[PDB]
């Protein structure tokens, strides 16, 4: 259904070089069931967050689950039902660059996926057989809900 | 040169400055390494390099 | 000596309308109304109470100069909905707006100067 | 030359509280008091009135 | 029919100024509402000044521009002015404009002070609204002063002598619950008056899902028009010129089709 990934985040840190930006901040944060690693900068006074949170990474390339491209163009009169209903954090961006650990002869094997979602970047570390939706100039959502 | 000064622009040379082995690891095609020549290339280019 | 009257920031002389309408090729049902001397004064009201209604999509306006007197208000709507009609709907919200606020604001003057 | 008619910034009128002020000075007010007891609280007017020189005064030396 | 309910709550009333409070309303009505209080209420002000003699000693074009800075009254007359644009007479008549004269002379040894109170007008619903007095200029005997002006109707877009306001105070969210203006030391500014926190607290909580919705006002009048007189005025000229603005474009539309 468009489900690139699918995780649970512990927030770590916060800002652990400071407080650069005053409206933005900075979660480094680690799952725990395919143990990855997520930088990502959040906005704060629309949504705060705090040390220790539990939050879900429903990180997707639609939101109308069905496989349809959004293309990309606001379209706030539409009532198709979004997944954007299920989660109070959703953001769009560009998947801008994807590193790893490849040698001159091995596969990659720790793939880094770079999101910048219009200037709020997300760097996504991890074992390389999670990170296969992910592709270079590609449109991803990132859906975040935080867990009681 | 023959070339008007307003549409050139500054670049950096990238032989004059590394040292022989890194030249030669950087800037040398190698095709006895058959695992590495299949990753960059396809199945048929390589088949052909060889 | 290149000083303009002063009375030509709000009057028209023979030549110019107060209004004009340009569809605009760019994106489907979108239109460009032309004011002519005026001013942020009804830009803003206006902007203001399109960007309420739910099938306007797109709601702006724009002074190309200010030494010019003239301001540019793009309107895009939802297909089944006509960027006129939109303009017609807003400025109407708008007057019946201002009636209630003069009504209720009479009220009030004749209260506190009763007691 | 002359009191202006109304405060540059915000268009009080002053024209008519320069000879009230001057009185007031007379009466051994200081400028502070005597400005706010005319009226005069936005620090604009207050600007207006404390910072003017009649100059007509001195003008009305000379024969027509 | 996605009009606002706006409420009004009048705080203070005197001769001088209205302080009142509009809730429920876009940041745009207001903003507009004060900008028209500035610029787009019609009153009536000298414009057309004709001098006879002229001994002072300020040249014709100064006594000019301070004949044309003097308030007049224009409680209800001004409704039934036409602008002399419009108006069907030649040049000036009593339909469209009020007729002013001037006539002063200092014999006296003392100088004299020509006022507002010596502008005599035939009308006598229009008279300068000191009637201390304004100063007009001040006459060495042996000086006089004659001269003829006609008042026009018009706004302050034109010329600031038809502004009747002297200073619209506006404000809005007197506590930065929306954080349209962000504080670099939020304990170092003073508190509006119209706030609502304790000592302790610098500015009220971010609001996320906000928007202006109270405005205070404080119209303080020249003296042309009584404050709820500039108010009123107010509401029915831009509501006015959105009438005229729905007829052009009634007419557009049809010509359009
Ligand atoms: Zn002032
Ligand atoms: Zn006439």
């Amino acid at each position: 259904a468009g489900i690139l990934f699918e995780d649970i985040f512990d927030v770590k840190d916060i800002d652990p070089e400071g407080k650069k930006f005053d409206r933005v901040s900075r979660l480094h944060c680690e799952s725990e069931s395919f143990k990855m690693d997520l930088i990502l900068d959040v906005n704060i006074q629309i949504y705060p967050v705090d040390l220790g949170d539990k939050f879900r990474l429903v990180i997707a390339s639609t939101l109308y689950e069905d496989g349809t491209l959004d293309d990309g163009e606001y379209n706030p009169t539409d009532d198709r039902p979004s997944r954007a209903d299920q989660f109070e954090y959703v953001m769009y961006g560009k998947v801008y660059r994807i590193e790893g650990d490849e040698t001159s002869t091995e596969a990659a094997t720790r793939l880094s996926a770079y999101v910048s979602y219009g200037g709020l970047l997300m760097r996504l570390q991890g074992d390389a057989n999670n990170l296969h939706g992910f592709e270079v100039d590609s449109r991803v959502y990132l859906l975040m809900k935080k867990l009681a | 040169d023959g070339l008007a000064g307003e549409s050139v622009e500054f670049q950096n040379l990238a032989t004059l400055k590394p040292s022989n082995k890194a030249f030669e690891k950087k800037f040398r095609f190698d095709y006895t390494n058959e695992r590495a020549l299949r990753r960059t290339l396809q199945e048929d280019l390589v088949k052909d390099v060889l | 000596m290149n000083a303009p009257p002063a009375f030509e920031s709000f009057l028209l002389f023979e030549g110019e309308k107060k209004i004009t309408i340009n569809k605009d090729t760019k994106v489907p049902n979108a239109c460009l109304f032309t004011i002519n001397k005026e001013d942020h004064t009804l830009g803003n009201i206006i902007k203001s109470q399109l960007l309420k209604d739910p099938q306007v999509l797109f709601a702006g306006y724009k002074v190309p100069h200010p030494l010019e007197h003239k301001i540019i208000i793009r309107v895009q709507t939802t297909p089944d909905y006509s960027p006129q009609e939109a303009f017609t709907n807003a400025i109407t919200d708008l007057i019946s707006e201002l009636s209630l606020l003069e009504e209720r604001f009479r009220v009030a003057i004749k209260d506190k100067q009763e007691g | 030359m002359i009191i202006p008619v109304r405060c540059f910034t915000c268009g009080k009128i002053v024209g008519n509280k320069w000879e009230a002020y001057l009185g007031l000075l007379q009466a051994e007010y200081t400028e502070g008091d005597a400005l706010d007891a005319l009226g005069l609280k936005r620090y604009c007017c207050r600007r207006m009135l404390l910072a003017h020189v009649d100059l007509i005064e001195k003008l009305l030396n000379y024969a027509p | 029919p996605y009009a606002n309910q706006p409420t009004v709550r009048i705080t203070e009333l005197t001769d001088e100024n209205v302080k009142f409070i509009i809730e429920n309303t876009d940041l745009a009505v207001a903003n507009s509402i004060r900008r028209v209080f500035i610029a787009e209420v019609p009153i009536i002000a000298i414009d057309w000044v004709q001098i006879d003699a002229n001994s002072s000693v300020l040249h014709d074009e100064f006594i000019a521009h301070r004949l044309g800075l003097i308030p007049l009254t224009s409680d209800d007359i001004v409704d039934k002015l036409q602008y002399s644009r419009d108006c069907t007479c030649e040049e000036f008549c009593p339909e469209c404009s009020v007729e002013f004269t001037l006539d002063v002379r200092c014999n006296e040894d003392q100088t004299r002070h020509v006022t507002s109170r010596d502008l005599i007008s035939n009308s006598p619903r229009v008279i300068p609204v000191t009637s201390d007095d304004i100063l007009i200029v001040k006459l060495r005997k042996g000086q006089e002063l004659r001269l003829r002006a006609y008042a026009k109707k018009g706004f302050g877009k034109e010329h600031a002598k038809w502004n009747p306001t002297a200073g619209v105070a506006f404000e809005y969210d007197p506590d930065n619950a929306l954080r349209h203006t962000v504080y670099p030391k939020p304990e170092e500014w003073p508190k509006s008056e119209y706030s609502e926190l304790d000592e302790d607290e610098s500015q009220a909580p971010y609001d996320p899902n906000g928007k202006p919705e109270r405005f205070y006002y404080n119209v303080e009048s020249c003296g042309s028009l009584r404050p709820e007189t500039i108010v009123l005025s107010a509401l029915s000229g831009l509501k006015k010129k959105l009438s005229d603005l729905q007829t052009q474009l009634s007419h557009e539309i049809q010509s359009d089709v």
